[PDB]
């Protein structure tokens, strides 16, 4: 057991194509995986932000996605026009709204899709809100 | 044995297995494959 | 009756702990990174030589911090909680920055 | 060793030896019927 | 009714005497220390007397068999019939056979419960809230049937809370609460 | 003695010289609806057994039932109480050490 | 923009039909109309025909196929067809009853009980169609599972779809509610075009070779196979297979191989918990771990070869600009990223471009990372919260990740070939959690117990121990000993100085403690591992934190490790062989002892037994000699156990500087059974707590005779380590080393799994922001410590009872009668001898000489006053905090010390910060109890640190197994029922009606003959063993008879007893058998020894034991107890239980007493499985049965049914089927799960994350230019 036979190290590299995450093998420059108990460890610790980037997709990889309020199918773009291909077929004018999720997200979705499940996603509209003064508080005892 | 269990040699024990080595593996491959051979045969003059 | 509870349930929500403190240096830490203007009195070339934490704080201890958390229904401003403990955590915080050589 | 807080001591379970990490993978009728 | 669950029912119909004298009592074991029973048995009806040792005051419980129930009030009694049924049912004067395998009531398991009044009530209504408009948390639920609900019974008075001491290892005591759900 | 029976509803170990007895009695099917009365006479030299086999049928038939058997052990001479009896004590073989 | 609310449903048909993209062809020239046409997609080198976009850009798009005439059923739901042909009239199509049909009844204003019931009374007509339209008989159909089509299990018929789907759209809107039907049942099937999905879902499959040409994707190849048989205008069962296979194929088949489309959530490799809550990331690392003494705790050793590779970010700000435009005139930048177009690019060196480099607010350059940058690592597998931390990097040498051995232990760490991993993330919030809420000095105290989580080790502590006790130093020795911390001491006035003096001042401060110290110097005898190793409770760096901060206890863990080291490096240590054994003498003499002993020994056995074999005594049964042979080898070994301390305590008189009784004197590894094993002798070896058994001829090895009875036989090892075994005694040891590691391998199985289940339960429990633990909208505690502060802050502390000693005894004595209900507890027999302390006031505490003292009264008021307020301001007036007052008004009672005005001043301002500071909203405390109760139920499995037991009567078992049974809840299974008394005829009585006897154990004489007429059968019993059984002659003869009155098999019988002579009892029975008679006879004869008996049937007995209970602190009694194993408690109901005390199991006090007392049990059972000494761990199972039975009646860990649980964190526990319902019933669910967040990529509602934050802009637009 030697030590220069075991380590490893990735910056950056390949993806699968499937799912477009880091690919797996020491000999192909692959990266370590994320378990769901070092998962279990950082919520532990309260670092809610920290898990969220770390799930996520890489913010370089970003790209403007719409989806269709009405059905819940990724919207298609035709000559620079968002439009939704199966409500305009029905001739409806639904709302079209950017998601910013995983790609893997979308596979998994679009399968239950084909297996017959309709998946609808709403979204908040909470009405604005104010700030006000607010009067001093001590919470010190009397002593 | 239905009266004395524990007295009767269990299924575990070594004393009621026997072992294969290196040309054993060989002897049974060649008695199934000729057998198989035979097989084939007696079935292509039964169907010719 | 009823009162009384929601007026000492109020006091209650005055009182911070890490959490609170963590979010909301991570919130505006975040968005000076990625190019705010910063809300520091005597504003001039010379606050653009300085340490982002130290202006973090600055903003924080003068009362010019621009994040609002809202709690149990209310939105506080970081100077609408109990001072001493915004110094006990501050200290903390500022104690182990000091360790790892970012203040 | 001394007693000083015996009611409020603290028992320790830690194994001593761990297995080491993984490493990459790199008819005849001559059988009982086993009812 | 047999000769032996009559003397571990006499002991509930001590708690239902302190409730009946007053509903915000704490019920518990220590509660028989100012009691006394007397037992007649038979067949048909058995008839229990309940005495408050420093009042002297009296109460007569007859209690029936679900099949032939034959009810006449006489002197000093409780007002409503006791009934062993074969199944659990609805109802505060009615025990299935299955609450009355054992002594009950002195179990080390039996509960420590009180009912609130009404400011008591409202502060736990209060303390619910969560402070953004109208929203509020709930307490555990627990079913009417139970034989805490039962002995926790008043006619004109609706039971929708009831406060648990629970033993506690660290503290001694503790403080818990449930909500009571109907039973259709 | 009261009648608390068996049903094939933890795992044990028995000799299995028991055990078929024991897993036969699990069974009801091996017993009969209603008591099979004695038919061959015996035990001539007494007539409590008149008084036990009939009408007596609670703690009574117990106490003469147990009577009768005091009674045979005071005929032979022996000491019918089985808690004055002696019992051998084995510590005298392994109190060693 | 914020996704709130997510909705299952089925689709319509006509959602089906919206679109122009028809599939027609299996195959054409360029794909067009085939399942592979680029109209659905874009493909490797192919733009989308619908859109023109690459594969990056391009999510795919719908086709149909069309089908003629077939109805198509949906696979998921053929059952769900199969539950509405149970509620109608398949002739007529009308529902199985009238009531319905009634105009005399609105369905709207009603709910719940009466639809409930009317769908009862519909089910349960099944009879003829009581209408005269049709008048036909019910049928009963099924999927066939093996032919594609729906048959009639009556008459072998197939039903057409087509004929199914008529009968079932016929039924009324009105009537669904009833049936609980919620959208169509149209929507169940196909009829006009069948859905063919984008190319998204089902890319071309390649190989890690580029030669070989891609391979077809699975769903590809089997929608190209249903599109075989669509335009080939076939039958209905054709189509549907094509459709089943290309779905789900384990509907008929029952292989688990193939890939379709129900494949990602197949089983445990289900695509969310291997992708979405877990992924493989980019600036990650894993390298073997060394030690370094170098580095501090709160750092983290990296090597070259991985600095030189990862990459850390700074952002462009009119801050840094003047930096990066210097770093790319260096060549120092790596990667640059133009955030307004969302581009990458690589700077190669000697090639990149420059023109395409404009910075501007909000991009990045990527540069090499630095020192002192904060990185993410840790050690698998993640038990508990400190196996992944955020610590400094510093430069190191060699390929391997250097740590301080001072976090060895909180990571279950050693340098034998350990391997750890490491993650950089670098988005700026993400930086200042790590910052602050991972940091080493923050993680210092252990959530649930509070002593601290890094400390010396091995060595170390053998260097404290021999520090405190040297002696004559001058200036020079001691400043040798401090190094580089000895700029600051103090030689006051001395010229010789002790340990003590450097324990002095490394303990920089002047705090009592009872005990340890005064004054701040160390008042006990030695210092030893308690004191100095993590996980403690006498830790010195636990006080020194308690007194300021955790800063302080870092401070002093690092001081006090580098003056350890010093004093090794100075003096040394090492142990030889000459200190284990100088001579023979010891070894010799305790060697021929043992062989003098087992001798001795052998010769008792063997009398008895020649007296047995003889007609002198009655022989024992097997357990009862078993055990007497068990009690002499026990009683050797203890002597070799004795021989062993007195010749320790004789070398230590002799030879003071023994190294290895230094090892055992400083607490490390060392003492007497260790010692025993090298020097003494082995003792006994047990598989599951009993000797190995026999096997062939009544022995184990042929090295003995047949049926031998040598204790050397079966496992008893006389020799000792120096000795050397011999062979056969090697195998028992060999024996016991192999079923350890076996059972280790399986134990490792299951804890996982189970401890998987107990973190997904607890995730979502959590302190809300007014100090109460809730879940969902539940609320399971009102104080969330039984204290609203910090779990880690709080300290148990001593429980003085009341004594007429004390200042203020009555309201000491009042408080005591009001909280003193659950001090005495687990059947009465333990009585508590700690109370928990909210903050460890002790520290504070110190005295004064009476006459600068505070007075008694005011001291009185003041405590009463400052407990009222706080029990108004921070608990609402709901919450008993009785417990406090008791411990301030205890632990302070003058009658004990005195204290001045400031030192309460202090001890309460002390209180109210930690009142104030300590505890906040949003802390996961469900999911910190969760990963302590599993690390240790796993720690104490693979260590073997339960060992199985024998014992005569029924016992609850202790470690895992016991646990997860608990946590089980399974029905219909036998509980152990205690019952507790004091007058033992009540107890007598119900052992003598339930312990089993049967005539073969009283080891009869029966034997057989006939004569004219009758078979005489002889039973001879000998009367010690019917005393021996606890019963009397006539229970023997009463067996009999039962078993003779009743039989099936005898025909006549009589039966008489005699009275053979003083010690025999004859029961004589006269038989005659039905026909056939010899068989009879054999079978009767067969059945006898055991069908003759009495009691239930079970392996336990039932004897009566005696013990001591309390009924307060001063008040005792003696209770007697017995246990026995029942499903339920029917058959207790006429035995005259008054006044005694009965223990149920789980289910039964459920039954009984309610759900309060089902929560008690479970609670006390729970923490009964662990152990004697853990206590501590009684909050973390208090949290976990609060919620085990937070509805009406208990639930188990494995099912969500009363919660209400969202589908997709259903989905996530692995369901496999919930999602699928959730559309059946059309449900709609918010997003609040830790599950459902991480979906959808939104931040938890946990710690940072459960606030809300917003901006205001008011000073900003108030400001001009
Ligand atoms: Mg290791
Ligand atoms: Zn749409
Ligand atoms: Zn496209
Ligand atoms: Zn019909």
């Amino acid at each position: 057991h030697l030590t220069q036979d075991k380590a490893t190290v990735r910056c950056r590299g390949k993806k699968t194509k499937l799912i477009r995450q880091a690919n797996e093998g020491r000999k192909r420059g692959g990266g370590i995986k994320f378990g769901e108990m070092e998962r279990d460890c950082l919520i532990a610790h309260g670092a809610a932000n920290t898990i969220t980037e770390v799930l996520k997709d890489s913010e370089e990889d970003y790209q403007d996605v719409y989806v269709c309020e009405n059905c819940g199918d990724i919207a298609a773009q035709i000559k620079g026009i968002n439009t939704c291909l199966r409500c305009s077929k029905l001739n409806l004018s639904p709302l079209l709204t950017k998601i910013d999720t995983t790609h893997v997200s979308k596979v998994f979705l679009t399968q239950m899709n084909a297996r017959g499940v309709k998946v609808k996603l709403d979204f908040e509209r909470r009405p604005p809100s104010f700030y006000k003064p607010l009067d001093k508080v001590d919470l010190k005892p009397s002593f | 044995c239905i009266f004395h269990t524990s007295r009767y040699p269990d299924r575990d024990s070594m004393v009621c297995h026997r072992i294969l080595t290196y040309g054993k593996y060989f002897e049974t491959l060649a008695h199934d494959e000729l057998e198989n051979y035979i097989g084939n045969i007696r079935n292509d003059i039964m169907n010719n | 009756i009823g009162n009384h509870i929601s007026a000492l349930k109020r006091r209650y929500t005055r009182r911070i702990s890490l959490f609170e403190i963590a979010g909301i240096i991570a919130e505006s830490y975040n968005l000076l990174q990625r190019g705010r203007l910063p809300l520091v009195s005597e504003f001039s070339d010379e606050t653009m030589k300085q340490n982002m934490l130290h202006v973090i704080i600055q903003e924080i201890e003068e009362g010019s911090c621009p994040i609002v958390i809202e709690k149990n229904g209310e939105l506080l401003s970081v100077n609408d909680f109990d001072k001493d403990g915004l110094k006990f955590h501050l200290d903390y915080i500022i104690k182990i920055w000091k360790l790892q050589k970012r203040y | 060793t001394q007693s000083i807080h015996e009611n409020k001591e603290i028992t320790e379970i830690l194994p001593d030896n761990n297995p080491s990490p993984p490493e990459s993978p790199e008819d005849r009728n001559d059988e009982p019927p086993e009812d | 009714m047999n000769q032996y669950n009559v003397k571990y029912l006499a002991k509930i119909l001590c708690l239902k005497t302190e409730i009946a004298r007053d509903p915000y009592a704490v019920i518990n074991r220590n509660v028989l220390l100012r009691y006394t029973t007397d037992i007649e048995y038979n067949d048909l009806v058995t008839l229990i007397t309940v005495r408050h040792k420093i009042d002297s005051m009296k109460t007569v419980f007859q209690v029936f068999n679900e099949s032939s129930i034959n009810y006449t009030p006489v002197d000093d009694d409780y007002g409503e019939p006791i009934i062993i049924t074969s199944y659990l049912q609805k109802g505060h004067n009615k025990f299935p056979v299955n609450f009355l395998y054992i002594d009950v009531v002195i179990s080390d398991l039996f509960p420590s419960f009180v009912r609130l009044d009404t400011t008591e009530t409202n502060i736990v209504n209060s303390v619910l809230q969560t402070g953004d408009g109208k929203k509020t948390l709930r307490l555990p639920k627990m079913l009417e049937t139970e034989i805490v609900v039962k002995i926790l019974y008043r006619p004109n008075i609706p039971l929708k809370i009831v406060r648990f001491f629970r033993n506690n290892m660290v503290t001694g005591v503790e403080i818990a609460d449930r909500s009571v759900i109907s039973v259709a | 003695i009261k009648n608390i029976g068996n049903t094939k509803s933890e795992e044990t170990k028995f000799e299995s010289k028991n055990n078929i007895g024991i897993e036969y009695s699990k069974d009801s099917r091996n017993k009969l609806s209603y008591r099979n009365k004695p038919s061959i006479a015996t035990n001539l030299e007494y007539k409590t057994l008149c008084d036990m086999i009939k009408g007596t049928s609670g703690t009574e038939k117990e106490f003469l039932r147990y009577l009768l058997f005091g009674i045979k052990c005071i005929k032979k001479g022996v000491e019918y109480n089985i808690d004055k009896i002696k019992d051998v004590s084995y510590n005298d073989y392994f109190n060693v050490l | 923009a914020v996704i709130s609310k997510v909705t299952y449903s089925l689709y319509d048909q006509k959602e089906i039909n919206a679109t122009d993209i028809i599939i027609s062809h299996v195959k054409n020239d360029d794909d067009i109309g085939t399942v592979k046409d680029g109209r659905l997609g874009a493909m490797d080198g192919a733009l989308c025909k619908t859109c023109g976009k690459t594969e990056l850009e391009c999510f795919g798009h719908w086709g149909k196929v069309s089908i003629y005439k077939t109805h198509i059923v949906k696979p998921e739901f053929i059952s769900e067809i199969i539950r509405l042909l149970n509620h109608i009239c398949i002739h007529c199509g009308l529902l199985r009853s009238r009531e319905p049909y009634s105009d005399d009844i609105n369905l709207k204003e009603l709910s719940g009980h009466a639809l409930r019931r009317l769908k009862d009374k519909i089910l349960s007509k099944k009879k003829s169609c009581w209408n005269s339209e049709c008048m036909q008989p019910y049928q009963k159909i099924t999927f066939s599972k093996k032919k594609v089509c729906f048959v009639n299990k009556l008459d072998d018929i197939n039903v057409p779809n087509s004929l199914i789907y008529q009968k079932l759209i016929s039924i009324h809107e009105k009537f669904w509610p009833l049936l609980e039907i919620h959208q169509y049942p149209a929507n169940l099937f196909y009829t006009d075009y069948f859905p063919i999905p984008p190319l998204i879902i089902r890319p071309a499959i390649s190989f890690w070779i580029d030669s070989i040409p891609k391979e077809t994707n699975e769903l590809t190849y089997l929608l190209g196979m249903i599109v075989k048989n669509c335009n080939l205008n076939a039958d209905e069962q054709v189509i549907q297979k094509a459709v089943i296979e290309y779905d789900d194929i384990k509907i008929i088949s029952n292989n688990t191989t193939s890939i379709n489309l129900s494949y990602i959530t197949s089983g445990k490799n289900n695509m969310i918990r291997s992708y979405i809550v877990a992924r493989r990331k980019d600036q990650t690392a894993r390298s073997v771990i060394g030690p370094s003494t170098s580095i501090t705790v709160n750092e983290v050793g990296m090597p070259a070869y991985i600095r030189n590779t990862l990459t850390e970010k700074i952002f462009v700000n009119a801050f840094t600009v003047d930096k990066v435009k210097q770093l790319l005139a260096s060549n120092q930048v790596k990667f640059y990223f133009n955030k307004r177009l969302n581009q990458l690019t690589r700077i190669r060196q000697g090639k990149f471009i420059k023109n395409k480099i404009h910075l501007l607010p909000g991009d990045w350059v990527e540069v090499a990372v630095q020192e002192y940058t904060s990185i993410i690592f840790g050690r698998q597998p993640s038990l508990h919260r400190y196996n992944v931390i955020a610590s400094s990097i510093r430069a190191t040498e060699g390929d391997t990740i250097k740590i301080s051995p001072g976090i060895a232990n909180s990571q279950n760490a050693d340098f034998d070939g350990d391997e750890e991993w490491m993650i950089l993330e670098q988005n700026p919030k993400a930086v200042i959690e790590q910052s602050i809420l991972m940091y080493p000095t923050t993680l210092l105290k252990h959530d649930i117990h509070g002593a601290p989580v890094y400390g010396s080790i091995q060595d170390e502590i053998v260097a404290a121990y021999s520090l405190f006790r040297i002696q004559d130093l001058c200036l020079d020795e001691v400043l040798n000993i401090l190094g580089k911390y000895g700029r600051e001491f103090d030689p006051k006035g001395k010229c010789k100085f002790s340990g003590k003096d450097i324990y002095t001042y490394l303990i920089g401060e002047k705090i009592n403690y009872p005990g340890l110290l005064k004054d701040g110097e160390i008042i006990a005898n030695d210092v030893d591992s308690n004191f100095v190793v993590a996980m403690r409770h006498l830790s010195l760096a636990g006080l020194l934190s308690d007194h300021k901060s955790n800063v302080e206890g870092i401070n002093f863990i690092i001081k006090s490790s580098y003056v350890f080291k010093r004093y090794l490096s100075i003096y040394g240590f090492g142990v030889t062989f000459k200190d284990l054994r100088p001579n023979s003498t010891f070894t010799n003499k305790l060697e021929a002892i043992n062989v003098e002993k087992i001798e001795l020994i052998k010769e008792a056995y063997a009398k008895y037994l020649n007296d047995v074999r003889d007609g002198k005594i009655v022989p024992l049964s097997k357990a009862l000699e078993a055990d007497y042979v068990e009690s002499m080898l026990s009683n050797l070994t203890n002597l070799n156990i004795r021989e062993i301390e007195e010749h320790m305590r004789q070398t230590l008189i002799d030879d003071p500087d023994n190294n290895l009784l230094k090892m055992a004197k400083a607490g490390y590894k060392v003492n007497p059974t260790e010692l025993m094993y090298i020097l003494g002798t082995y003792g006994q070896q047990r598989i599951d707590g009993e000797p190995a058994e026999t096997r062939v001829l009544g022995r184990v090895l042929p090295y003995y005779l047949p049926d031998s009875k040598d204790p050397e036989g079966r496992g008893y090892i006389l020799n000792s380590l120096t000795k050397g075994l011999t062979g056969s005694q090697y195998y028992f040891s060999m024996l016991v080393a192999r079923s350890q590691s076996t059972d280790i391998v399986c134990e490792t199985s299951r804890t996982g799994t189970l401890a998987r289940k107990i973190i997904k339960k607890m995730e979502d429990m959590v302190v809300d922001g007014y100090g109460q633990v809730v879940i969902g909208n539940t609320l399971i505690k009102y104080a969330a410590n039984y204290t609203k502060i910090l779990g880690s802050v709080c300290k148990p502390v001593d429980l003085i009872y009341p004594d007429e000693s004390m200042t203020w005894y009555l309201e000491i004595s009042a408080l005591w009668n009001k909280i003193k209900q659950g001090f005495v507890y687990s059947q009465k027999q333990k009585l508590a001898k700690k109370t928990l302390a909210p903050f460890n006031f002790l520290v504070f505490v110190k005295p004064t000489t009476e006459d600068n003292a505070i007075k008694v009264k005011d001291l009185y008021d003041m405590i009463h006053n400052v407990i009222d307020d706080v029990r108004e301001k921070y608990f609402f007036t709901v919450s008993n905090i009785d417990f406090m007052e008791y411990i301030f008004l205890t632990h302070l009672n003058p009658s004990r010390i005195r204290i001045t005005k400031e030192t309460a001043i202090t001890i309460f301002e002390k209180f109210y910060e930690k009142l104030n500071y300590t505890l906040g909203g949003g802390t996961p405390i469900g999911i910190i109890s969760a990963q302590v109760l599993s690390e240790k139920f796993t720690q104490q499995a693979l260590s073997s640190f339960h060992t199985t037991e024998k014992s005569g009567a029924v016992k609850q078992k202790l470690g895992f197994n016991e646990f997860n049974n608990l946590t089980n809840l399974s029905k219909n299974k036998t509980e152990i029922i205690t019952l507790v008394s004091d007058d033992i005829s009540k107890l007598q009585s119900v052992k003598i009606n339930f312990e089993f006897v049967c005539l073969g154990e009283l080891n009869p004489n029966i034997t057989l003959r006939k004569e004219t007429d009758k078979y005489v059968v002889d039973i001879i019993v000998n009367r010690l063993y019917i005393k021996r059984a606890e019963i009397t002659e006539l229970v023997v003869e009463y067996m009999i008879e039962r078993f003779i009155s009743f039989s099936v098999i005898v025909k006549e019988w009589g039966m008489e007893t005699f009275i053979e002579d003083e010690d025999n009892i004859r029961f004589t029975v006269y038989l005659n058998f039905v026909e056939p008679e010899e068989l009879n006879l054999s079978k009767f004869m067969m059945v006898l020894p055991g069908a003759a008996n009495k009691g239930k049937i079970s392996k336990f007995k039932i004897p009566i034991s005696d013990y001591t209970g309390y009924d307060d602190f001063n008040q005792t009694k003696k209770l007697n107890k017995m246990t026995v194993e029942l499903m339920n408690l029917k058959e207790l109901g006429s035995f005259d239980l008054e006044n005694v005390n009965v223990y149920p199991g789980v289910w039964n006090t459920y039954d009984i007493f309610g759900i309060e007392a089902a929560r008690e049990y479970l609670c006390e059972a729970m923490l009964n499985t662990y152990g004697e000494g853990f206590d501590y761990l009684y909050q973390p199972c208090d949290l976990l049965a609060s919620l085990l039975c937070a509805s009406y009646e208990p639930e188990s860990v494995n099912k969500f049914k009363f919660g209400a649980a969202s589908t997709l964190k259903r989905a996530t526990f692995g369901d496999n089927k919930a999602l699928l319902n959730a559309a059946l019933h059309k449900k709609s669910e918010p997003i609040n799960d830790n599950s459902s967040c991480h979906f959808f990529s939104k931040v938890p509602n946990i710690g940072t994350g459960y606030y809300k934050y917003f901006i205001d802009l008011g000073l900003l637009m108030r400001m001009e230019r």
